[PDB]
C-alpha cells in the first residue's frame, strides 16, 4: 500500500 | 497464448523494460514539473483536491507583542476541483508477442515511448491552457495574469528589460520569491543570440525553459513557489492493459494530474 | 494496481455480495408480476425454450362402473414451444471509484445497481402484464378468450363490487374458482379507498388486492391463482453478471429470464 | 446446485 | 410364459440387433435427401427444439497484415427456435414367429420391420423436400425466397444443361459457389437420360444428380451441399421400440426425430 | 449407454 512516486520530482 | 483472453500479455521483465521506458520518455518530455512544485502522490482512489483562491496580498506583520491578525481567511466557497485523467493508448501486435515469447526476440516499446511522449504533451499543453469543455485554468489563461508588453526581442536588451518589468510587477504585487521563465521556442532562440540567456538564468535563479505548447510569440514568468502554484498528483505514468481488441494488445499510458495557481499574482504573460 | 491488468473479476467477495444483495431487495421490493404469478422453477440457463400448453380445448369426464368409457383425454391443443426471453440493463462503475471504496475503506457504489435492477423489474411487470407484441408474447391485460366485464360506475358506494362480483361470476361460470387474486391500476386502487371497500373487495377475493404502475389509467384484473391456470418459467433468476472491463470502466448487467404462460386463458379477467 | 436469487414473493 | 404375459422386453439382444441392422441398411438403401444434406450432430430424446437461424446476406471479409479493417460479424438475423417432429411407422411381429425363431435358433422375420423402414424413409424424404403447412415448417420447395427459373426447354437436345446453368448462375449472384446437388422427378431425370447430358450434369454438380419420388411431376431443385446453407438437426435416428402389445402380438415402431433448417435461403434454386 | 447415430451421414 504504498503511493511511490516515479516520475515526478524533477527540480 | 494468443488463442484467449489474457489476463497479461508480457512477463516481468517486459514490463519492468516498459516501466523504464515509459519513465525516461515522460522525463524527458515535460518542462512543467521543474518549475511546478509536486505535491504528494495520492493513489487512483482520490478524485478530488481542494482548490484554493488567495487573491489578496498581507505579509506576516512585525510587532514586538504578537497581537496582530495576520492569517489568510478562508475564502466562501471553497470549489473543490476534481482531478482530470492524462492518457495515451497504444498498441502490440499479437504476432510480435509470440516472436518475443519463442525465437526470444527482443520486445520492441517504439510505440510505448511515442505514446509517452504525447501523453507528455497533451499534460503539458493542459498546465500552461485551461480546457474550456472541462473549464480548467492555465498559466496564460488565469484571470489576472498582468498582461505586459514585451516588444523589441530583436535588440540585444529588449528580452532583459521586459523580464525586468515584469520582475518589478511581480515585486509591486507582493511577490519576491524565486522566479522561473517559460518561452516559447522562438522567443528562447532570440535570446540565445546575443549570450543574454546567462543573465535571464541569474536573473530567474530557477530557470529558463522552452516549451512547444506556447504559441508563435508567447512566454510566461512564475514566482515559484507551493503557495503561488501547485501540482496535485494522483498517480504518475504507468502502463495499464485495456483488455484485448480484435487480438492486437491495447495498453494505455495513464497518469493524474491538476494545477492549482492559489495566487493568480505570481503569473506575468510576457505576451 | 489491479486496474493495470484485465482481471475476471473487478469485485471483492464481501463488495460482490453487497452489489447482489441491492439487486435482490430491490427486485423483492419493486416486483408485483411475481405477486399475481406462481412460477415453474429454476430451469437453468440452458433452458431456452418451454413447451407452451394452450389448454382451452377440455370435455367432461365421463361416469361409469367398469370404466370403458371414451373421453377425449386433456393434452395441449397444438404442441408449441416458446423461446425464454431475458431482461437485462447495464450499468458502469468507474475504477477510480473501486479503489476509493478499497482504499478509502469507504462503501462501495451499488446505486447504479439499484437503478438497473429497477428498470429490470419494471420491465418485467410490464413484459407480464402487457405482452411483447414484435416477439408474439401474450399478456395478462392482451390475450384471447379474456372475458372481458364493464366496470363503468366506480365512483359509486359499490362501484368496485359492480365489475368485481361480475368478474367473479363470470369465472366461476367458466369453471375458474377459488383464491382470486386482483389487481387494480393505482388510481383505481388509491380511489377505492373511500369507504372501507378495500376490505370488502379482499373479503370477495383470497390472495390479497394490490397495484401495479404498469397498468393504464382504468384498468384491472381478476385472475385465478392456481399453478395450473398460469405459470411463470423461470430460466434464470434476477442476477448480476460483469461484462469485462471497457476502458478499465467495469461495466455490470442485471439479468433475469422469465417467460408467462397462460395455460388457461379463461382464469383471467380484464375490467376493462 | 442452482438456486433462486428473488424468489416467489406471492 | 412369455407369450403368456404382457412383458417389457420381448426380444433378446439377437433380435434388437437384427432389427437395428436391417432398419439401418433399409434407410441407407432409401434416403436420397440425407445424400445432399449434412446433417447436425445428434442430440437425443430430451432436446425437442433447436435453434432455426437465418444467415442472409453477405459480408465479404478482411486480408491485413496487422489484423484490424472491422469486417461485419456474421450472427443469426432472428432467432426462431422451431420444434423437432418425430417421423414413425408401426409393424407388428408374430408371438409364434418370435418364439419359432428361438427353437430353430434361426434369424428373426423383419420383413415388416424393413417395410416400415422404407415407409419412414419416404415420409422423411417427404417433409424434408416438403412442407406440411400444419406445423409451420419449410421445405426446398416450399422455403422463401428460392429463385425461381424457368424451365421449360425439354425434349430438346440442349434443354437441361441450359438449366441447371441459370440457376448456377443465379447462386453464383447471390454469393454460393460450391459443388452443386441437383435433386430432380423420375420424368426430367429419364428426359436428361435421353442425350446422355445427366454425364454432363454430374461433373458441373460435381456432388450429386439424384432421382426422388416425392417430387411432382416436373420438378427440380439445384442446391449448394456446403454447410451453413442447409443442415438437418436429428435428436436420433431411426430406431425400433415396442408400442406395448395388444391380441399377444408384438407392435413395433421405426422412429426418428429429423428437422431441416434452411440457414440461408439462397442457397436453393427450384427449376419450377 | 451413450448416445450414438445408427444411420451415418451419408456424405462422400
Amino acid at each position: 500500500p504504498e503511493k511511490r512516486l516515479t516520475v515526478g520530482s524533477l527540480r | 497464448d494468443f488463442l484467449g483472453h489474457a489476463e497479461n500479455p508480457l512477463r516481468e521483465e517486459e514490463w519492468a523494460r516498459l516501466n523504464e521506458t515509459v519513465i525516461q520518455v515522460a522525463r524527458r518530455s515535460l518542462v512543467g514539473r521543474r518549475i511546478l512544485d509536486i505535491y504528494g502522490p495520492l493513489g487512483a482512489g482520490v478524485q478530488t483536491v481542494p482548490y484554493d483562491e488567495f487573491q489578496g496580498v498581507s505579509p506576516g506583520a512585525v510587532d514586538i507583542v504578537g497581537e496582530q491578525e495576520t492569517a489568510m481567511v478562508f475564502t466562501d466557497a471553497r470549489k473543490f476541483k476534481t482531478i482530470p485523467i492524462i492518457y495515451k493508448d497504444f498498441l502490440l501486435h499479437w504476432r510480435d508477442i509470440e516472436a518475443a515469447r519463442t525465437h526470444n526476440m527482443p520486445l520492441d516499446v517504439s510505440a510505448a515511448a511515442g505514446a509517452a511522449a504525447l501523453c507528455a504533451q497533451q499534460e503539458d499543453e493542459l498546465i500552461f491552457y485551461g480546457d474550456a469543455r472541462l473549464g480548467y485554468e492555465g498559466l496564460m489563461t488565469a484571470n489576472g495574469r498582468l498582461t505586459v508588453p514585451l516588444g523589441d526581442w530583436t535588440s540585444p536588451g529588449g528580452g532583459f528589460q521586459a523580464i525586468v518589468e515584469a520582475t518589478r510587477k511581480l515585486n509591486e504585487q507582493g511577490h519576491f520569491g524565486p522566479y522561473a521563465v517559460v518561452l516559447s521556442p522562438r522567443l528562447y532562440s532570440q535570446l540565445h543570440r546575443g549570450g543574454e540567456i546567462e543573465t535571464i538564468r541569474q536573473l530567474a535563479s530557477d530557470g529558463v525553459y522552452q516549451s512547444n505548447r506556447l504559441r508563435g510569440e508567447s512566454g510566461v514568468v512564475v514566482s515559484t513557489g507551493r503557495e503561488n502554484m501547485d501540482l496535485a498528483v494522483s498517480m504518475d505514468m504507468v502502463a495499464a492493459y485495456l483488455g484485448a481488441s480484435r487480438m492486437n494488445h491495447p495498453f494505455r499510458v495513464l497518469e493524474a494530474l491538476l494545477l492549482r495557481i492559489k495566487h493568480p499574482d505570481a503569473i506575468c504573460t510576457l505576451e
